[PDB]
């Protein structure tokens, strides 16, 4: 397909421009390092707290409307699931709290620095730190926020049929909720050591 | 009938307004003639919100002759 | 001209101003939308359940103001001779409601629309559609609160 | 010549790569946009004198 | 993957139609109707279950086995326009490809009435709803198949499906009307596959292209054993009246159309273990609803698909044929075969 | 200074702290999701054979737990002070993708299985023991990344 | 009518109807927020209710019989809407200079020239009308703003949370009072309690004349989670020898607030009953005490559109009329208004009337009920006759 | 010429003029086209509502011309010589309208489209159809609002 | 050759010269191509209307139209010497009429192809399809002025 | 920093590393996963061909064990001082092993899917089947070979 | 380093060595695949053909030991100093080998499948089907018999 075939195009690009520079001795001009040294070390960090709370509140979102959609299915012969499965829409928002503690631990971080010392060696740490803090907190909250929510539709349904099959699903509910914990912990690791900008 | 009643109450508050406003750019009111980007000249406006605001008062009169019958 | 206050660093508010109120109206127009088609089926037959289901359209159509708010913020902040701080700090603001209001645009969508379509077969069934719709519309400020603290460390201490 | 270079300056970049994921992120929205179709069923009159 | 994309449009309706189903009758809630002694008793009964207050508008006198299944079936069909009134897209197709099937039926009941000249009204009540198009009682004037092609058959969706049907006489018959039905089942069991195969995503498609393989079976076999009243048939006709989805197809294909006894029919069953001792033993027809719960049966396992709307409905009418076969079985006071109605549920 | 540490260093170990967790996370979830779509979905019929089919879903909980100790262990070897090679950043890096599409294509395996294995235990409960036997071979390839991200990080100090 | 759609109260419990009555509409002016606006809303209450007996005999149709039904909550909703607006000091985005401003401005300068201001004393009843048409406006209504919220968050809550003491003493149930009351009490009076009272201590205290520098309250309350027995900046003595406490007194009242309840129970299969559902009823309410507060600042966000539309609204209709003169002059002021008079009683007044009508709902019935209400009634419905509409 | 006030400054402030008209098109154009065949189809039968159903074409004729007010604003503030950060504000001054009446002319389409059918069957969904038009259309506004107070502030303090 | 005029200014007239005809023309003919086929399947039975059913074809006749008269007044003021701003503002107006008369040959076409239909069938709907339709060419019509206004200001004080 | 030696060369080596690991378990993945349901499925109706008919699962697993064999390999002869040379040979040992490995799974997967439906039905076939997964295994064997003679060289011979 | 002698040259080399057997293990996959499949529907019913019929799964191997004699001798070709006339002829063996050993597994395992099942109703067509397979099989051939020559023709004359 069309969008499809733009997708081969930039890979053909990329390699002819990957040649023309190299056979004729300018490979080193290509140098990703440079625009790791110059770029401002203020544009990675406010992009971690950004996607942090960007691709995590998507994750709650997006398992909502997967749970909320089922259960007003089932409620419309068993009417009295509203209020016992309402659980899943709990583990489905969790996350976004996560992400939105992580910004405002990092937004404490942002500080001004001089224009000597901006480049150095603890503010290159700094945004390059948060900035993966920002993805794998975001990424991993995001994924846990569909896995719930699947799994917050079976159990909704069940729940209509017997009774008596609700809680034997949240053993793995609960489990798809650990995820959306171990980058909380990850992502502060990372940046536990990480000073603010001077 | 509803018609009326739209011309009249818009008309009864838009004297009220507009009366206000011209005894403030008259006096010189600091949050109105105050900043540089306000018109200068007070009365010359002040002059200008009395005649507008008759406008008003003869459709609140006229037609409230109207909703009375 | 400086190191600090180059001249491309406003590049970043402008397009944080138009980034939030942008996403936020497509949010807000599929969860228009997504609704809109439900009310005027339902109110085929049941034309007494009309003023109870226009609910949805309402908490989709507060995701807007969300973004106004932002970017009317950083539009007093802005200036021809601003630094490069303060260029990314109005970008995380704008990036942040743009992209929480925007899911949460279309969660209250699809929610919207199956709730009113429950309630025309099962009256009991109008409350749990707001509890379920209320965690959602939450999600459109929890980005609103990081725009704010962001952009009050906007010109503190900046040279 | 200790820079990047004169045409894809660092401020360029950074005002490109910016722009893709600000532009890449409309691109997903109005898919999701596009794929709306009405339920027409339920507007519709429809009648048939077998059952009715 | 599965339940990702689907509950963005797709999701209200996955929910009823799992809650209509557990309102099916279990083993146990049959062997309630069987010792019923009337059918009094039957509607005190029902009540229990899903089907609840549907007699309210019925005397103690007019309780007949006739006025049970007509209105068993229009509980079906409001549960079922109201699932089709609610879609969109891709599932509205879906949903309407299952009505090509039931009007089909209906145009093989009016033309016949043409053949014996009786009156539409008392005919229309026999032709069933969901297969209902504007310009279905214009059938009823001619005899010809052209005439009756463009005069009103162009317009509705069957248009594709007559390209191998324009051989017939100028006087038309019922042993042609059989041939003629039997050649649309041919191409919409095959446009109906070939679209599963495209625009419905899976689980569903693994799911469908084995239903549509059983729905060509019992049909594929079926014709040869029909073949052996007649006197003869022509080979090559046969094999334009077979479906080409199955498993059957190719292979076993070859050698139904080419089995002139009931014997030469089971050695082309025998090379395959799915059809393998139906013929051998009992009701031929009650072994293929056996094999339809237990298809329909491992649908329901499944999750975010739209093939339990197709299972839903051949659940349900294996279940109103149970409560016929019993009706009639109370009514009449034979207690006999009482036992013989299916379930898995 | 230091021609073998220079600055851009640190950004190459992230990015095997960050890749690590998102792919493992992501096997973790597929199969925990499709497996929990094959038990609720024969729950209306067998409630019995559900508690002893919660063994796909840890074996899949098991897989985050790979991805979590390989990334503790490099963030124990960051710091802003720290002299950080470039070697030390690839390996990270690696350290970070091996583990990441092993614990992926787990989680991928044990997700078609463990549907069809269930869904097919309401008829047979003699057949537990393959799809056990199964699942084994299906988690070893996340041990096997593993086992080389390790051996990567140690040397990468030494 | 409101409380009743959410739930039927149990059997001789607290009715939430008595505080909604007062809650509900004054939460709506915190919003809407200005004299003009609710000015308006007032009259066309003071016409339904006037009129009464008039329009009960009458028919109506079904959009008036909801206002004719809730005549009395329109009438507080715009008495309210004038008491708030006062303070705000905002009237049709104009402002109000009865009193003396306690700021002061230099005694000489020049056009185009910056100037800051002096103070002198307090302004006493509401903003200082020095504020408007000044560039760092909105750093001080935004910083005041969120911090009456949390604060006005913090109390309604508490208030609705003694309404649960105030019934396991009518029940005789003292286990719940030791086993579900205090350690939720403990809890967030640790956490938030510590956060609104360091909220009134920072603004009493003169930190320019003292030289010490003023400490920020983000990082005061995040160190001490992650780096307790540590400061930045220091707001009174002693302050780490508290913070390690409360952390210390909110760690303790999870598990006693998980295990006291369900011993007694055993001590006297169900057990696993009592067991889970006590289960979920920590980790929804610590979480509970933490998701509702944040949503308190939506009253910080609609009162800080309510502003910019109406800012906005007044400068780009009716300021342009008065650089005009002249018959061209007076016919664009009489055009311009009836444009303006239109938006303000359709879009201000309506729109966000309805808008701000649900949150104030919404923070009843999710933030506040949410901590006393079970439920679970059966109506009283008894048996008399009437007349069928047939 | 300067550094402040480069050469390809105006740029930016042609592809903003230009997109204040282009976007806010489509989206009336949407509105006209998809509502257009509700009309024409229930019109047939009950030409009775003729004149009645035209509103939600209206409502898209609105938007595009919250287009044109903004393309004259910012081409009366065009020069050869301008600052950069001007052509900036001239930028997000045109997509903030644009890219959200692109958006509420979906909004109206696929309403539209809906309610005046169900009107045909259920004269009481008229009252109802036109709130949600309302809520959607307002979606539009909010973008005018934001170019406005950034095309004011685009030549004041700048040299 | 100098740094307010270089060399590659013209490129951008050519392409404000070329794209105004061509984004027209594609939708002169969409909107000519689906009115083609309605109007040829319905005056087959009553062809006593089809002097009348032209008008989707005429108004559609129209938008190219649109489109040169802003190529000739942009060919008028090329020239190998002039500066940026001479150049980028052909652009803005190669664009405004091209993609605005875009939409209203998109909007024609889907409606001319339905309500044509219905004028067959009722002929109260012709005096109500063509209300439509000026809602549809004025589109066209907002992209037109904005091309006018900035061309007036394309070579007044410019060196 | 020498230029037979730059800093930038294990970037090389570690690619090959994790190469060898990354489309091998893909490829033992995908085979355990296609045979994974053809064994479930036959088995309800024989579950006596279960610990027989677990043959493909097997030959599966060994092409990841290829791919943790040249790892471990390489991993001994990396160094933060190295060729490019060493770096650009290690990179063609974990491609090669890396996506011939993947092939199994493409075959693998494909025929323990329908060998093992038929072998329920004819145990004749269970010696048919195997052969066609030797040669399926026989290619990723060839790619380890290629991988062996590689590493020998990145040693031999270097600065 | 030296000009024709640089650094860069191996690394086309092992891309060479690699890509050789690469995309040649792809081919043999699919070959060995859909005719596995043909293998186990018709010995199901005929076992008597089941050692017949692995033509397929033979000419499909071999394609893969084509693969191996080029990367074994482009082994023993490298070093860390050579010429890129050295270097651009082994990325030349490598591709025609495996891309055109490629199509030749594309060819065997689309007439595979079908002979088989031609093969189980009409004994005399084994024979066609191998003479068929024969001119699949040697556009794999034509692929080594060009590899060679350059191979030979790498050091020819060379610096």
């Amino acid at each position: 397909s069309f969008s499809h075939f733009l997708y081969y195009l930039v890979l053909i690009v990329v390699i002819v421009y990957g040649l023309y520079k190299l056979f004729t001795g300018h490979g080193s001009d290509i140098n990703f390092g440079k625009f790791l040294l110059r770029t401002s070390p203020y544009m990675w960090a406010n992009l971690g707290i950004a996607l942090c709370v960007g691709l995590s509140v998507v994750g709650a979102a997006w398992g909502i409307f997967i749970t909320g959609s089922s259960m007003i299915g089932a409620g419309v012969r068993a009417p009295r699931i509203t209020t016992k499965n309402l659980i899943s829409i709990i583990f489905c928002e969790v996350v976004a709290i996560y992400g939105l503690i992580i910004a405002i631990v990092f937004s404490s971080k942002l500080t001004v620095a001089t224009a000597e010392n901006m480049y150095s060696k603890s503010n290159l740490y700094t945004g390059y730190s948060l900035f993966w803090a920002g993805i794998t907190v975001g990424a991993s909250n995001l994924i846990c926020g569909i896995a719930v929510g699947i799994t917050g539709a079976t159990a909704a349904i069940s729940d209509a049929a017997d009774s008596a099959l609700f809680v034997k699903i949240l053993v793995i509910e609960i489990f798809g909720s650990i995820l959306g914990l171990l980058g909380l912990i990850v992502g502060l690791l990372m940046a536990g050591k990480a000073s603010e900008f001077q | 009938t509803g018609k009326a009643w739209c011309c009249t109450v818009l008309s009864a508050f838009g004297v009220v307004i507009l009366s206000v406003i011209a005894h403030l750019f008259n006096t010189n009111h600091e949050s109105f003639v105050g900043s540089i980007n306000d018109p200068e000249d007070g009365p010359a406006v002040a002059h200008t919100v009395y005649l507008a605001a008759l406008v008003y008062l003869v459709f609140f009169v006229f037609c409230g002759f109207q909703v009375y019958l | 001209m400086t190191e600090l206050c180059p001249v491309y660093a406003p590049f970043f508010g402008a397009i944080g101003c138009a980034s939030a109120i942008i996403f936020t109206s497509l949010g807000a127009a599929y969860g228009t939308a997504k609704s809109g088609v439900g009310i005027c089926a339902t109110c085929v037959l049941r034309p007494d359940l009309l003023f109870k289901n226009i609910v949805p359209v309402i908490m989709a159509g507060i995701i807007a103001i969300y973004g106004l708010v932002v970017s009317v913020l950083v539009c007093y902040s802005l200036g021809q001779k601003q630094a490069l701080y303060t260029g990314f700090i109005q970008l995380g603001a704008g990036l942040s409601v743009g992209l929480s209001g925007l899911a949460a645009g279309f969660a209250i969508g699809i929610v919207g629309d199956a709730g009113v379509r429950g309630s025309s077969q099962q009256p009991r069934l109008f409350v749990g559609m707001i509890l379920i719709l209320i965690f959602a519309e939450v999600l459109g400020l929890y980005g609103l609160i990081v725009a704010l603290l962001l952009n009050s460390r906007a010109t503190q201490d900046v040279v | 010549d200790d820079i990047l270079s004169s045409i894809w300056t660092e401020g360029l970049l950074m005002c490109l790569i910016v722009s893709a994921l600000l532009l890449f992120i409309l691109i997903v929205a109005l898919s999701w946009i596009s794929n709306l179709d009405i339920t027409y069923g339920a507007l519709e009159k429809s009648t048939n004198p077998i059952k009715k | 993957m599965e339940g990702v994309y689907f509950n963005i449009d797709n999701g209200f309706i996955e929910g009823v139609v799992r809650g209509y189903r557990n309102g099916l009758l279990s083993n146990n809630q049959y062997i309630n109707l069987t010792q019923c002694d009337t059918l009094e008793d039957l509607k005190l009964q029902l009540s229990s279950t899903d089907y609840g207050n549907f007699l309210s508008s019925v005397s103690s006198e007019s309780l007949t086995t006739s006025l049970i299944q007509e209105y068993a079936s229009s509980k079906l069909y409001h549960e079922f326009n109201y699932i089709r009134d609610q879609s969109s897209g891709s599932t509205r197709k879906f949903m309407d490809y299952i009505t090509y099937g039931y009007m089909i039926d209906n145009v093989a009941l009016m033309i016949t009435g043409t053949i014996h000249d009786r009156d539409k009204g008392e005919i229309l009540q026999r032709c069933h709803p969901l297969g209902w198009f504007d310009t279905l009682p214009t059938l009823s004037v001619a005899t010809d198949l052209e005439s009756l092609y463009e005069t009103v058959l162009v317009d509705t969706p069957l248009a594709p499906y007559f390209k191998n049907c324009f051989d017939t006489a100028e006087e038309l018959d019922d042993m042609n009307i059989e041939i003629i039905r039997n050649k649309l089942y041919k191409a919409y069991l095959e446009d109906f596959y070939n679209f599963v195969t495209e625009e419905i995503p899976e689980p569903a498609k693994e799911c469908m292209q084995t239903l549509l393989g059983f729905e060509a079976d019992r049909r594929s076999i079926n014709i040869a054993l029909n073949s052996l009243q007649s006197s003869d048939i022509d080979p090559d006709l046969k094999s334009d009246l077979l479906p080409n989805i199955g498993k059957l197809y190719p292979l076993a294909t070859f050698h139904l159309a080419q089995a002139q006894d009931f014997e030469g029919v089971r050695a082309a069953l025998a090379n395959v273990y799915e059809y393998r001792g139906f013929l051998e033993t009992g009701n031929l027809e009650d072994h293929f609803y056996q094999l339809e719960m237990e298809l329909c049966r491992d649908a329901f396992t499944q999750q975010f698909a739209i093939s339990t709307v197709w299972a839903w409905m051949k659940s349900k009418e294996q279940e109103v044929r149970n409560i016929t076969w019993i009706a009639e079985c109370i009514a009449q006071n034979q207690r006999e075969r009482i036992n013989n109605y299916i379930s898995v549920y | 200074s230091n021609i073998y540490a220079p600055l851009y260093a640190p950004f190459f170990g992230f990015a095997g702290c960050a890749a690590a967790m998102v792919l493992s996370c992501l096997g973790a979830a597929i199969g925990t999701a499709k497996s929990g779509i094959g038990i609720a979905g024969i729950g209306t019929f067998k409630p019995e054979l559900i508690m002893k089919s919660l063994i796909p879903v840890v074996m899949s909980g098991i897989l985050a737990i790979y991805g979590l100790v390989v990334a503790v262990l490099i963030a124990g070897n960051l710091s802003p002070t720290e002299d950080y090679t470039l070697f030390n950043g690839f390996m990270h890096l690696s350290c970070g993708l091996c583990v990441g599409f092993a614990c992926l294509s787990s989680g991928y395996a044990i997700g078609m299985v463990g549907d069809v294995g269930v869904r097919k235990y309401m008829h047979q409960p003699r057949l537990f023991v393959g799809i056990v036997l199964i699942l084994i071979f299906s988690e070893v390839l996340g041990l096997y990344g593993m086992i080389v991200a390790l051996i990567l990080n140690t040397r990468g100090s030494e | 009518s409101i409380c009743d759609c959410y739930g039927i109260a149990q059997y001789r419990e607290i009715n939430a109807g008595l505080p909604t009555i007062v809650t509900f509409p004054f939460m709506f002016a915190i919003m809407f927020g200005d004299m003009g606006h609710g000015f308006l809303m007032t009259l066309a209450a003071l016409s339904l209710v006037l009129n009464e007996k008039k329009i009960n005999k009458m028919k109506r149709g079904e959009i008036f019989d909801m206002a004719f039904t809730g005549r009395y909550i329109i009438l507080l909703m715009g008495v309210f809407s004038m008491y708030t607006g006062f303070l705000y000091n905002d009237i049709f985005s104009k402002t109000m200079t009865i009193f003396k401003s306690g700021w002061k401005w230099p005694d000489h300068w020049k056009k185009g020239e910056s100037i800051t201001a002096t103070s002198v004393g307090t302004y006493p009843i509401g903003l200082d009308w020095a504020w408007h048409g000044t560039e760092n406006a909105l750093l001080f209504s935004n910083s005041y703003k969120m911090k009456l919220s949390i604060l006005m968050g913090f109390i309604h809550m508490t208030y609705s949370y003694f309404f649960s003491l105030a019934n396991h003493l009518y029940f005789n149930s003292m286990i719940d009072i030791i086993g579900n009351f205090i350690p939720g009490l403990l809890f967030m009076q640790g956490i938030f309690g510590y956060l609104s009272v360091c909220i009134v201590y920072k603004w009493a205290v003169d930190w320019v004349k003292d030289g010490k520098p003023a400490p920020g309250l983000l990082n005061m309350l995040i160190n001490m989670f992650l780096s307790p027995g540590t400061i930045d900046d220091e707001l009174y003595p002693h302050q780490a020898k508290v913070q390690v406490f409360l952390l210390l007194m909110a760690l303790v009242c999870i598990p006693w607030l998980l295990l006291v309840k369900p011993l007694h129970f055993k001590f006297t299969e169900d057990f696993g009953d009592i067991m889970i559902h006590q289960v979920i009823h920590t980790i929804e309410f610590c979480l509970n005490c933490v998701s509702h507060t944040a949503s308190y600042l939506r009253l910080w966000a609609l009162s800080l559109a309510h502003a910019q539309l109406s800012s906005v609204l007044w400068t780009m209709t009716i300021q342009i009329a008065f650089g005009f003169r002249g018959f061209v002059g007076v016919f664009m002021t009489v055009a311009l208004f009836a444009m303006w008079f239109a938006l303000t009683c359709a879009v201000l007044v309506l729109m966000e009337g309805t808008s701000a009508m649900l949150h104030s709902l919404r923070l009843h019935w999710v933030e506040s009920m949410s901590k006393f209400f079970v439920g679970e009634g059966l109506p009283y419905e008894p048996f008399a006759f009437e007349y069928k509409d047939m």
